[PDB]
């Protein structure tokens, strides 16, 4: 689970979705793929009906926000995402 | 002086310890126009901080720039503390991608401070 301005490791991250079987991508399109631009990691968890774009500052979480496949442009921001092992 | 990505992220780092600095992607420089499809055509790649004339803003909803008024835009590719690397070298690689090979550093405290100008050449 994650949330607004929580710390954590963007490496540890990624190795972390790699071996949850997450697909590392370009561009997020559908279930279960993740998308690295700078500051920005764009993920969209198995199962969750919504694609999350999270903006790093530093190794700090400053942004959740929900963003469209399509357009792949941010909707609105949340506080909190959950995840399945 | 035209580094590698490699020395570009070693100049940055060589800076004073735990100053805020953005990383921006120059996209467009001082040119007349609306520039209403790289604005759009940058939101579509994914962005959603930019540097227009000077201020940052939502791509989601840009400002509407002037017609016949000069403009410059930047996207911000990244914002980082100094203490790591690694992705900072990504960082620099993508920002590099956005413009055709430059890339640029700013202290985000003070805009009036002095810029980094890297070339990929």
């Amino acid at each position: 689970v994650m949330k607004k301005g929580q710390r954590l490791s963007r490496d540890a991250l990624r190795t972390q979705l790699d071996s949850a079987g997450y697909r590392h991508v370009d561009q997020v399109m559908e279930h279960g793929e993740y998308a690295t631009r700078g500051a920005l990691l764009d993920l969209f968890p198995m199962g969750s009906e919504l694609p999350y774009r999270l903006d790093f500052f530093d190794d700090e979480i400053d942004s959740l926000r929900v963003f469209d496949v399509d357009s792949q442009r941010t909707l609105e921001e949340v506080e909190a995402i959950n995840l399945l092992p | 002086m035209a580094s590698t990505v490699s020395q570009m992220v070693d100049n940055v780092l060589s800076q004073p310890e735990g100053k805020r600095l953005m990383l921006l992607a120059p996209i467009i420089k001082e040119r007349k126009g609306e520039h209403t499809k790289t604005l759009e055509n940058l939101a579509s790649q994914g962005y959603i901080r930019a540097r227009i004339d000077g201020e940052v803003c939502d791509l989601s909803d840009p400002p509407k720039l002037e017609l016949q008024k000069k403009h410059t835009i930047e996207v911000v590719v990244d914002r980082f503390k100094v203490r790591l690397t690694q992705r900072l070298a990504e960082s620099f690689e993508t920002a590099l991608e956005l413009s055709g090979g430059t890339a640029v550093v700013a202290d985000m405290d003070d805009p009036k401070a002095e810029e980094l100008l890297f070339s990929a050449n």
